[PDB]
RNA sequence: CGCCGCUAGAGGUGAAAUUCUUGGACCGGCGCAAGACGGACCAGAGCGAAAGCAUUUGCCAAGAAUGUUUUCAUUAAUCAAGAACGAAAGUCGGAGGUUCGAAGACGAUCAGAUACCGUCGUAGUUCCGACCAUAAACGAUGCCGACCGGCGAUGCGGCGGCGUUAUUCCCAUGACCCGCCGGGCAGCUUCCGGGAAACCAAAGUCUUUGGGUUCCGGGGGGAGUAUGGUUGCAAAGCUGAAAC
RNA sequence: UUCGUUAAAGA
């Protein structure tokens, strides 16, 4: 007798992204914050390609399966 | 083509397809104490002294 | 149509000189006839000449080549253990 | 019926299996189902071991040793006591002490 | 007949720096008729371990030698290939581990050609659970390819004084274990073969250069 | 005649290869270079018997009559190569050697280091038996 | 010439002796293997058609690659009237009667 | 008698009729 | 096979012999040529649709899985006919031939062997081209989808953990430890249930009998046989009775 | 190391 209709939170985070009810994605939106002068750049989390600035043309993010791994640490947002 | 003398220490075992001879593991008197194992037919206790004929030999066990 | 099925190009000969012999020279009277695309001038028109000899027929490039093929397999392996002694270690 | 739920080998995931020469009987036989056990031997019988180290070079400098893969098959192993037959209940074991 | 009453001794000059010199003593049959005494000699080889070359070092790591020529009743030997134990060899091979390879030919500064191998076997680290201890073997292919460029930049400029002096303390084995920790801990690289197989001249000259 | 040294106290060495079959029992006498052979007794020069040349006491025979010959040549030290037949026979060797040790070690014949200097293949090349071996 | 090739080089078309314009390996889809220079005495082994490994000298030359035309004794000649015109072409070396008949 | 040189004797006895046909056709 | 040294035996067996040997076999050291083979590392491990696949490096395309707030929008599952691969053996050409070795010739043991044992050795076993399409081609277990206990591990990705060890140093990858996720080869227990039982997380959700679909069994022999047809150079393969 | 075979029922 498991409570389907209300389970844990930390059930649902553990379980697999599609097997459980909401089939919420695991990605985000994070905003890293450039060196250079004063950009602030939008980039999806599991970025597949490469990610060149506008006004100082250095790589934000590397491409990696799963996902991208990141140059200096520059911080970035959780936007939900 | 030495003949040497050897009392007996311990008895090991009876070994033989009749179960006749006994697995000996004698000494060295006239040298000091090493180790050699022989096949002896017949009644044998602890401290028998043996007649070996040739000290090159050693039996195995099982 | 199909008025051949089995002797193909040999059915000019007959009933005369055996199935396994008439089999054995269809391939190579195939491969003799058969025109071959030229590595020169980007056509197909390689026109045999005597044995031996390949003739493409535009731009009159004669070329030596195999007995019955335009290559040899023996010929390739050749021709890539002569460049792999010419670079290796310049000589 | 099916005597053992392994069939012998243990070929589960893949379908060829190269074989392996016995050594007694020199019979080729898939090397997930031969007997393949590895023989430690020091060379010396230890009654031998003290009369080579009297009669030694050096002051006790040298032991060698004996590394052998032996490889014998199912149908020699049991006549030359290795494998010998067990119970239903006792086919579910590990390796002896 | 008694042809070992006729037969005579020549003792056995090893190389300089070692430690020492002294090796063992051969027989010769007789300098008579067309068969000279120094023709088989100078052929002649030979498969010495150590502990009576380089002072109380490990029993193990053979060397292959060579009599260059006779001087003065005493038959002058030189390097000629390195192996290992037949016990060490087939020993620290574990059915738990992975055994990697490489192989390479490299010239040395004079005309001497030489094949040097390498083993290396990987390691189970200190409290560990999992008892495979495998790679994904792409570290497997690029660790061969680092062993293999790693003895090319030894042995490229240095010939044989050198290639001794590193091959003595297991210079090349240190480098790699060194080098090595970074991509997987892998336990005991060494050599285990190395021989000659291009010998350019005699050269008496560079030969009492190699004594000193 | 004195032979190679005077004033002894150095060991004078020798290669002693011992090949052990399973027919058969080879102990052999050789300098350190590997070419100029000092004694050769094997088992069937010892005992007539065809079945029992490969016993430990041949071994021992052949391994007396070699140390003999080696005391009256003038040799001291030994350094031992078993080997057996490897190539694609058993790689075990045969029950003389673990005899004919004890037989060199017994009269003279100073052992230095041992090693198991086998002619081991590559990768185990075609076996003589069969598809089903040898059978009885 | 042979010295300067190295080993294994697949040639054709060589001399015997240095300066006879060719000699050796010269019918159709046939060559040498050269093989076993050296340094002192300069000798050069050859691996004919043949199979025999001729010790030759090392100045003479040889064209590098196999001799065109590999393969002619692949078709069967198939009848009487190609192996006339084949021996026509040739020389009269076919009066070829049995000597027990 | 095994199934397989049953089997391979039958075949054996096939052949043999067969040839046999084209003996006599 | 070429050299060097010693010497009377060296193979092979339960035992001997067939074989080689004072013309130097066997044995040890050096080198040369040939072809096959990739051990130990190699595991109830991995990949491939199966058959199968294990020395190093480079090139060529292909693919499982995973990470995918990416794209199209039912494109899907199984399959009569038909088609592509398909171990070994065998067949037809070209190259070569080290070991083993169908047949074969001998030497042995037995009443008898032409067999198991030993010596030699042909086709073959090796490579590149064509054919044959069979096996205990086995998981003796069709494919796709869903559900129904647990435990500890393993292979591959992904994720989380001021833990440890690795460069020069905060900044990224490497190796070990704990947990989760997906699909994969598997292991142990169980009264989940099945079945005649062996046993099985599938061989369960089957008289409380129905998710979709393909091929096959109707007592045992005759018999996968004859006659047909069809494919193959051939051996043979596919389909396939009846009388009794 | 060699050592083959003993009809049919009838409890
Ligand atoms: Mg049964
Ligand atoms: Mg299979
Ligand atoms: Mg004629
Ligand atoms: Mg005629
Ligand atoms: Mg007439
Ligand atoms: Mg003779
Ligand atoms: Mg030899
Ligand atoms: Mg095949
Ligand atoms: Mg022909
Ligand atoms: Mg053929
Ligand atoms: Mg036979
Ligand atoms: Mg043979
Ligand atoms: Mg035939
Ligand atoms: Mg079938
Ligand atoms: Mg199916
Ligand atoms: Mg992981
Ligand atoms: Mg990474
Ligand atoms: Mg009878
Ligand atoms: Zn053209
Ligand atoms: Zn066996």
């Amino acid at each position: 007798a498991k409570d389907l209709l209300h389970p844990s939170p930390e059930e649902e985070k553990r379980k697999h992204k599609k097997k459980r009810l909401v089939q919420s994605p695991n990605s985000y939106f994070m905003d890293v914050k450039c060196p250079g002068c004063y950009k602030i750049t939008t980039v999806f989390s599991h970025a597949q390609t490469v990610v060149l600035c506008v006004g100082c043309s250095t790589v934000l993010c590397q491409p990696t399966g799963g996902k991208a791994r990141l140059t200096e640490g520059c911080s970035f947002r959780r936007k939900q | 083509q030495p003949i040497k003398l050897a009392r007996v220490t311990k008895v090991l075992g009876r070994t033989g397809s009749q179960g006749q001879c006994t697995q000996v593991r004698v000494e060295f008197m006239d040298d000091t104490s090493r180790s050699i194992i022989r096949n002896v037919k017949g009644p044998v206790r602890e401290g028998d002294v043996l007649t070996l004929l040739e000290s090159e030999r050693e039996a195995r066990r099982l | 149509a199909k008025r051949t099925k089995k002797v193909g190009i040999v059915g000019k000969y007959g009933t005369r000189y055996g199935a396994s012999l008439r089999k054995m020279v269809k391939k190579i009277e195939i491969s003799q006839h058969a025109k071959y695309t030229c590595s020169f001038c980007g056509k197909t028109k390689m026109k045999r000449r005597a044995v031996g000899i390949w003739h493409c027929g535009s731009c009159m490039k004669t070329v030596a080549g195999g007995a019955w093929t335009y290559n040899t397999t023996s010929a390739v392996t050749v021709k890539s253990a002569i460049r792999r002694l010419k670079e290796l270690k310049d000589q | 019926t099916k005597k053992r739920r392994n069939n012998g080998r243990a070929k589960k995931g893949r379908g060829h299996v190269q074989p392996i020469r016995c050594t007694n009987c020199a019979r080729c036989v898939p090397k997930d189902k031969a007997i393949k056990k590895f023989v430690i031997r020091n060379i010396v019988e230890a009654a031998a071991v003290r009369d080579i180290s009297e009669a030694s070079v050096f002051d006790a400098y040298v032991l060698p040793k004996l590394y052998v893969k032996l490889h014998y098959c199912v149908s020699c192993a049991i006549h030359s006591k290795v494998v010998r037959n067990r119970s239903r209940e006792a086919r579910k074991d590990r390796t002896p002490p | 007949v008694d042809p070992f009453s006729k037969k005579d001794w020549y003792d056995v000059k090893a190389p300089a720096m070692f430690n020492i010199r002294n090796i063992g003593k051969t027989l010769v049959t007789r300098t008579q008729g067309t068969k000279i005494a120094s023709d088989g000699l100078k052929g002649r080889v030979f498969e010495v371990s150590l502990a009576d070359l380089q002072n109380d070092e490990v029993a193990f790591r053979k060397f292959k030698l060579i009599t260059e020529d006779v001087q003065g009743k005493n038959c002058l030997t030189n390097f000629h290939g390195m192996d290992l134990t037949r016990d060490k060899m087939c020993s620290m091979v574990k059915k738990w581990q992975t055994m990697i390879e490489a192989h390479v030919d490299v010239k040395t500064t004079d005309g001497y050609l030489l094949r040097l191998f390498c083993v290396g076997f990987t390691k189970k680290r200190n409290n560990q659970i999992r008892k495979t201890s495998y790679a994904q073997h792409q570290q497997v292919r690029q660790i061969r390819k680092k062993m293999m460029e790693i003895m090319t930049r030894e042995v490229q400029t240095n010939d044989l004084k050198e290639v001794v002096n590193k091959l003595i303390p297991d210079s090349i084995g240190k480098d790699i274990e060194k080098a090595c920790q970074s991509i997987y801990p892998l336990h005991d690289v060494f050599v285990r073969k190395v021989k000659m197989l291009k010998k350019p001249k005699f050269e008496l000259g560079k030969l009492m250069e190699l004594h000193g | 005649s004195l032979g190679p040294q005077v004033a002894e106290g150095e060991n004078v060495f020798g290669v002693c290869h011992i090949f052990a079959s399973f027919n058969d029992t080879f102990v052999h006498v050789t300098d350190l270079s590997g070419k100029e052979t000092i004694c050769r007794v094997t088992g069937g020069m010892k005992v007539k018997a065809d079945r029992d040349e490969s016993s430990p006491y041949a071994a021992m025979l052949a391994a007396q009559d070699v140390a003999q010959r080696c005391k009256e040549l003038g040799i001291t030290a030994l350094h031992i190569k078993l080997r057996a037949t490897g190539g694609n026979r058993t790689k075990t060797p045969g029950p003389g050697a673990q005899s004919a040790l004890r037989a060199l070690a017994r009269s003279g014949m100073k052992i230095g280091r041992i090693e198991d200097v086998t002619p081991i293949p590559s990768d185990s090349t075609r076996r003589k038996g069969g598809r089903r071996g040898r059978r009885l | 010439p042979v010295g300067t090739m190295p080993e294994g080089t697949i040639v054709c078309c060589l001399e015997e002796k240095p300066g006879d314009r060719g000699k050796l390996a010269r019918a159709s889809g046939n060559y040498a293997t050269v093989i076993s220079h050296n340094p002192e005495t300069k000798k050069t082994r050859v691996k004919l058609p043949s199979g025999s490994k001729k010790v030759i000298s090392s100045a003479n030359r040889a064209v590098v690659g196999v001799v065109a035309g590999g393969g002619r004794i692949d078709k069967p000649i198939l009848k009487a009237g190609r192996a006339y015109h084949k021996y026509k072409a040739k020389r009269n070396c076919w009066p070829r009667v049995r000597g027990v008949a | 008698m095994r199934a397989k040189w049953r089997k391979k004797r039958m075949r054996r006895l096939k052949r043999k009729r067969r040839k046999m046909r084209q003996r006599s056709k």
